[PDB]
């Protein structure tokens, strides 16, 4: 059938401000396809039009747009999901984030959280191993729901916490990825990682809204990490 | 003089598996090094590796590095030189663990329904392997590897330029690589990047076909600049389709999973792998279970449907635990893609491009290499190579399950490990005139100023098909002989091709424009090779010449560049090594 | 544009463009009802004041309490009061563990909290009359 | 250690919040439960439950854990919405100030009665 849609549009040297600009693209009503597939087609007819791709399945993170008030990866947001009779299909840049052109946003304050909560192995390297780490099946399993995160920044967009402190409070994607290394068997400074966490941003600001695991692609589940690194801190510090 | 300079001792264009294994490696040896990269480092196509890395550890069961050279070898075809895979093979196991010490998210071995064994990295079955020699972390052994890496270049304070696109490189009067240009997608600035050693590290560019399971950034941006710059290609025919791609998706599915119990079965309910290849059953090499499948496509004897002419790939059969548990991410591809669940029903599969085993000529130090007059190797000054954009001839006609990631930490660190004495030898590099820079941003200005041309849509479209239908699994001589013929019609088209957007903020078109080049010169040098080739060799498979040719084509076919002008066709060879080894019976 | 350096980039933040999740409202919730409190106890500590002062000022206090205008607000405070109890306890039972973290568990704790919050207040109603 | 912020650090205004809250809901039910128990109330009645040790003390508990409470919670909502420091604070000011009015009011009409 035929598809209205309704894309958020801005250039900072020829649009001075926002606007959403109306898009047909009559599609074959064979079968269903995904939003990229649309916005791929779209940037034929408007080459203008940019946003980012890659993978193409749901594997990245480069398309993360919020679709109809909910953010999702426009790889895999069926055209189903989002299509209502009368109705437009509104297409817009992840929340809070600064728009750098069309649907692209400028994803710095995003990393700079990652990097806070140092995302990487530290191991004082005392008791080397002969050959590979000692990981038991049982240790591995914790990291599971904490290691697929890609990056995608659906979660922490979708935030009012994360609006209000970009960057004093970490965010769910960020708190995922401390925790990812607060329960490594291998990680050896956990102690000293909840020390940085301790103050009132940091992890605190978190109020249990569920909206990253709402949004999250992967199914992770940041709040419920969130609550394990409050109760790590309340067993090391009280 | 209006250009910005960055002056680095070093330029590594590619944050893929092996661009950032180099920059840590090189920046771990006191060098001044700048990483670049088209998207966040992230989301380079490595992101999307599945099945694991072959390594020979001896965990899941004892093994040695010969066997890997043996079951890589005759899985090359006798293509792929024995000293670089010697070293590979050799070199994999410490190389591997040092990524668990990074902290990589290893699969684990223990308390199993039927199994038991210490922490080692879990070690699955795979093809072309006599039993399971690869180290895979779940469904996302890419992920978990490119993530690590990352969260690395983190730890160790790497310079990293994102989302800068690299146009060409830059020569020096003696004809030597001193840098190279790129343009700042983000504020649309092009800047030279001035380096004494530039690294390529741009992946494979299997979008040159209409079904890939690669990605929409590999365009081959490294290809394309090594043929305008001057520099060859070797084996740039030999393209693996991957035998489990999915039909009508062109997404990829593990081959992990016959390597856990997978069936890859017909309609008549017989599994055709077994009477292909009467003993190695769905293990067979990568070349060999490909055209199986196809065939059954040929005489009508394919299964149907929505999906299109596939082969069952069974899997149910297997625990819906174990499936959980080892291959997870499959399970979502198929229904996210392929409309069926994986633990009750089998995947519409079917052989699809993958790895392109192509690419610059390379010595195991990563140096990137050109011939004499007389056709002698001949390194050039200031260039290097490392990953799938390279053929240091690892892989050769066919290459293995799980080397390809194993290829790339192995030869980036080698890169990285030997490249303050690789500098020493070039010498000094002297500067370039504004000529030199000047040229390579012609690619640009062509674009730019060019805007009532034709529209690269078509142009995009009509290279990937002819490429699809004229170099396909099966080719033959009639066939290469119209699409080459095609292709320069094409390439000529090219040359009107417009731009319409012009803006500066983040434009999308512009960039994929410049890929368009290079998916036009990597196409070409693809089909000028293919065709050139008198026999049928790993995914080389011509119907006019069935058998390998043992004594005239058992060599590299090195694409002869010329920038723009008029092209070439060469050869090259390597069977000495340490250990020792001969050509024979491929029987898989 | 600061003086003589312009240009700063746009930002999404249209709520009636966004979208929220029952538990993103059921907090919000929490936090509105938290401030109408935080007031609350002034207004409730002054009529307790009246209250108590003496015989005539009981009566004043049982006569303000009369206006059926003051009734209204003497309502919504205890409303908001409940609301902000009830979430409160949902809260403090998922930090600690008699709740599940997961989405759905999240849903359906948030609805049966809002279910007791109409109660309390159909009851708080019954008694400001 | 933010300055208006009540907690040394994060993990101390949690606790707080939380050791607060389980003693006002005591109080509440304590409150509530005398509300639904008394119908037609009485000065006499009224009076009469306030005149107690107990209810005293519990009345004089509850404020100053509002004082602690609210201190924390009217805290974390301006560090949201109000970000001018001078305002901010100003607000801090007035909120900090009416909330130990509230308690030392409390002591006034106590000992009142
Ligand atoms: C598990 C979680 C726990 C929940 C926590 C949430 C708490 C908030 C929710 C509030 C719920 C209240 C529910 C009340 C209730 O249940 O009403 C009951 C109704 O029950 C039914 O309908 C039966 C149905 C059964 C079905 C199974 C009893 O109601 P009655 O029948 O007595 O009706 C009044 C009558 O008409 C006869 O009425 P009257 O003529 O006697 O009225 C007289 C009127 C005027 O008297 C005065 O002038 C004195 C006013 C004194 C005010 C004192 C305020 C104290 C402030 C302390 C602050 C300390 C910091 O009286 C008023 O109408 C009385 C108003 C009472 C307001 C009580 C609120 C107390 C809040 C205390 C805690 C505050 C905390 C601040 C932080
Ligand atoms: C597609 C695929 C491949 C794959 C796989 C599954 C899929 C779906 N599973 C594998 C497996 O289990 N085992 C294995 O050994 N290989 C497997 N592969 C193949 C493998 O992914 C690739 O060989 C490998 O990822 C290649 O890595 P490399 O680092 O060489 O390349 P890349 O990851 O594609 O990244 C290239 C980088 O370069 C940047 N780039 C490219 N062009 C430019 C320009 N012009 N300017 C600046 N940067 C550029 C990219 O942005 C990227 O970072
Ligand atoms: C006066 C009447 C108001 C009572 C409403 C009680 C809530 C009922 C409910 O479960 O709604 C769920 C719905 C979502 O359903 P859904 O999630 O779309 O589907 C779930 C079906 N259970 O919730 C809403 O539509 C918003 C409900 C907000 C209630 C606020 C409590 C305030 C009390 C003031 C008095
Ligand atoms: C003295 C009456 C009360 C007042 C004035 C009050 C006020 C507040 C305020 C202003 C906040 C912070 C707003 C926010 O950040 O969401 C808050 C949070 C909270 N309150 Fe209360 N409160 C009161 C009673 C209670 C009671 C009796 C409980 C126990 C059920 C409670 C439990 C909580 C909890 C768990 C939070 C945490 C919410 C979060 O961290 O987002 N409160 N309160
Ligand atoms: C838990 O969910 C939420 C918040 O809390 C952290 C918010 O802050 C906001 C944003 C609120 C604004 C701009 C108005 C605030 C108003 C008052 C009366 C306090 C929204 C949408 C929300 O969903
Ligand atoms: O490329 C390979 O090594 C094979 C692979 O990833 C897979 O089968 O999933
Ligand atoms: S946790 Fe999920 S939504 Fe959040 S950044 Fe990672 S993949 Fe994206
Ligand atoms: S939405 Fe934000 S408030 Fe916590 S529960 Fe998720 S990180
Ligand atoms: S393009 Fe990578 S997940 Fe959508
Ligand atoms: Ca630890
Ligand atoms: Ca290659």
């Amino acid at each position: 059938m035929r598809l209205e849609f309704s894309i958020y549009r801005y250039n900072p040297d020829v649009d001075d401000a926002p606007r959403m600009q109306d898009y047909t693209l009559e599609a074959d009503e064979g079968r269903d396809m995904m939003l990229l597939d649309a916005l791929i087609q779209l940037k034929e007819k408007d080459p203008s039009l940019s946003f980012r791709r890659s993978c193409r399945e749901g594997v990245c993170g480069s398309d993360g747009l919020n679709m109809n008030g909910k953010n999702g990866l426009a790889c895999i947001t069926p055209i189903s999901a989002l299509n209502q009779p009368g109705k437009k299909i509104v297409i817009r840049p992840l929340p809070g984030l600064p728009v750098i052109r069309d649907l692209v946003v400028d994803m710095g304050q995003f990393y700079a959280q990652y990097e806070k909560i140092k995302p990487y192995l530290l191991n004082n390297g005392q008791n080397p191993p002969a050959r590979e780490h000692l990981q038991m099946p049982e240790q591995r399993e914790k990291l599971d729901g904490l290691y697929e995160c890609i990056l995608c920044a659906c979660c922490s967009t979708s935030c009012p916490s994360f609006w209000w402190n970009p960057d004093k409070f970490i965010g769910p994607a960020g708190l995922l990825a401390a925790y990812r290394f607060l329960i490594d068997s291998r990680d050896t400074e956990t102690d000293s990682r909840l020390d940085g966490l301790s103050d009132a941003f940091s992890v605190f600001r978190c109020h249990s809204i569920m909206n990253c695991v709402s949004v999250c692609p992967k199914g992770l589940n940041p709040t419920r990490a969130i609550g394990h690194i409050k109760s790590m801190l309340l067993q090391r510090n009280a | 003089m209006k250009l910005p300079v960055r002056e680095f001792d070093a330029v590594v264009i590619g944050a893929g598996g092996a661009g950032m294994r180099a920059a840590l490696q090189i920046s771990q040896s006191g060098q001044t090094c700048a990483l670049l990269s088209k998207v966040f480092p992230t989301r380079s196509h490595t992101v999307s590796a599945q099945g694991g890395i072959t390594v020979a550890l001896g965990n899941t069961h004892e093994d040695n590095w010969e066997w890997h050279m043996y079951d890589t070898v005759k899985g090359s075809d006798y293509i792929g030189d024995q000293d670089a895979i010697e070293y590979m093979c050799k070199t994999g196991p410490e190389a591997i663990l040092e990524l668990e010490h990074m902290g990589l998210p290893f699969s684990r071995l223990d308390d199993g329904r039927i199994y038991q064994r210490p922490f080692g990295g879990q070690s699955k079955n795979f093809g072309g392997e006599q039993a399971a020699r690869t180290a895979a972390a779940a469904d996302r052994t890419g992920h978990a590897l490119l993530h690590t890496l990352y969260q690395q270049n983190l730890k160790n304070h790497t310079t990293i330029f994102s989302e800068w696109y690299a146009l060409d490189l830059v020569k020096n009067q003696d004809g030597a690589v001193v840098g190279c240009t790129a343009l700042c997608i983000e504020t649309g600035e092009v800047v030279y990047f001035k380096a004494r050693a530039t690294v390529l590290a741009t992946g494979g560019a299997g979008r040159i076909y209409q079904s890939t399971t690669n990605a929409h950034i590999n365009t081959g941006d490294g290809v394309g600049m090594a043929i305008r710059a001057g520099v060859p290609v070797q084996d740039m025919e030999m393209w693996q389709f991957h035998p489990t791609g999915i039909a009508g998706a062109g997404v990829l599915v593990t081959e992990g999973c016959r390597g856990e119990g997978g069936y890859l079965l017909n309609k008549h309910g017989e599994r055709f792998m077994e009477r292909y290849a009467p003993n190695a059953k769905d293990l067979a090499g990568r070349d060999v279970v490909a055209r199986s499948i196809m065939i059954e496509i040929r005489e009508g004897r394919g299964c149907d449907g929505p999906w299109g002419p596939h082969a069952k790939l069974k899997l149910d059969h297997l625990g819906k635990e174990v499936l959980e548990s080892r291959l997870p991410g499959i399970l979502e591809l198929s229904r996210t893609f392929a409309h069926v669940d994986p633990v009750k029903e089998p995947i519409p599969v079917i052989p699809t491009c993958h790895y392109m085993m192509g690419g610059i000529p390379t010595k195991v130090t990563g140096q990137a290499l050109t011939v004499n007059e007389k056709g002698e190797d001949v390194v050039v000054p200031g260039l290097f190579a490392v990953g799938e954009i390279a053929c240091v001839s690892v892989h050769g006609a066919n290459r293995l399950g799980g080397n390809s990631l194993l290829d790339l930490v192995v030869f980036g660190r080698a890169a990285g490990l030997h490249l303050q004495e690789s500098i020493a030898e070039q010498g000094a590099l002297r500067d370039a005139s504004e000529s030199d820079v000047e040229a390579s941003l012609d690619r640009l200005n062509r674009w730019n100023n060019n805007r009532n041309g034709e529209d690269p849509v078509a142009i995009r479209k009509a290279l990937q098909e002819c490429m699809q239908h004229n170099f396909s699994v099966f080719r033959e001589g009639d066939a290469m002989a119209k699409g080459l013929e095609q292709l320069k019609v094409i390439r000529e088209r090219l040359k009107n091709a417009r731009l319409d957007d012009t803006s500066s903020e983040f434009n999308t078109q512009r960039v994929e424009c410049l890929e368009l080049d290079n998916l036009m010169e990597t196409a070409y040098a693809t089909a000028v090779s293919a065709n050139f080739r008198t026999e049928s060799r790993g995914a080389h498979s011509r119907f006019d010449f069935p058998d390998r040719d043992d004594e005239n084509w058992l060599c590299h076919s090195l694409y002869l560049p010329e920038s723009e002008s008029m092209t070439r066709r060469s050869v090259n060879m390597e069977p000495k090594l340490r250990p020792a080894f001969p050509p024979k019976i491929r029987t898989y | 544009m600061i003086r003589n350096v312009k240009k700063q980039r746009p930002v999404n933040l249209d709520l009636q463009t966004i979208r929220f999740p029952i538990t993103a409202i059921a907090s919000i919730l929490h936090r509105v009802s938290g401030v109408i409190t935080f007031v609350a106890v002034g207004i409730l500590l002054w009529l307790l004041g009246t209250s108590l002062s003496s015989p005539e000022g009981f009566e004043q206090a049982s006569a303000i309490m009369g206006s059926f205008f003051v009734k209204f607000i003497m309502w919504g405070i205890l409303t908001a009061l409940a609301y902000h109890v009830v979430v409160g306890i949902r809260h403090m039972m998922m930090d600690f563990g008699y709740l599940e973290e997961t989405f759905e568990a999240g849903k359906r704790s948030a609805k049966i909290s809002f279910v007791i919050t109409v109660v309390l207040s159909l009851l708080a109603g019954v008694l400001v009359w | 250690s933010n300055a208006s912020a009540l907690g040394r650090n994060g993990v101390h205004d949690f606790i707080l919040v939380r050791a607060t809250a389980i003693v006002l809901t005591l109080y509440i039910i304590y409150m509530v439960g005398f509300f639904a128990t008394s119908g037609e109330l009485t000065y006499e009645v009224w009076i009469g439950f306030f005149a107690s040790a107990f209810t005293k003390v519990f009345t004089l508990l509850a404020l100053f854990s509002i004082l602690i409470h609210a201190w924390i919670g009217m805290w974390q909502v301006l560090t949201d919405y109000v970000k001018p420091l001078a305002l901010r604070l100003m607000l801090q000011l007035v909120i900090v100030v009416a909330l130990v009015v509230y308690v030392i009011y409390g002591f006034v009409v106590v000992w009142g009665v």
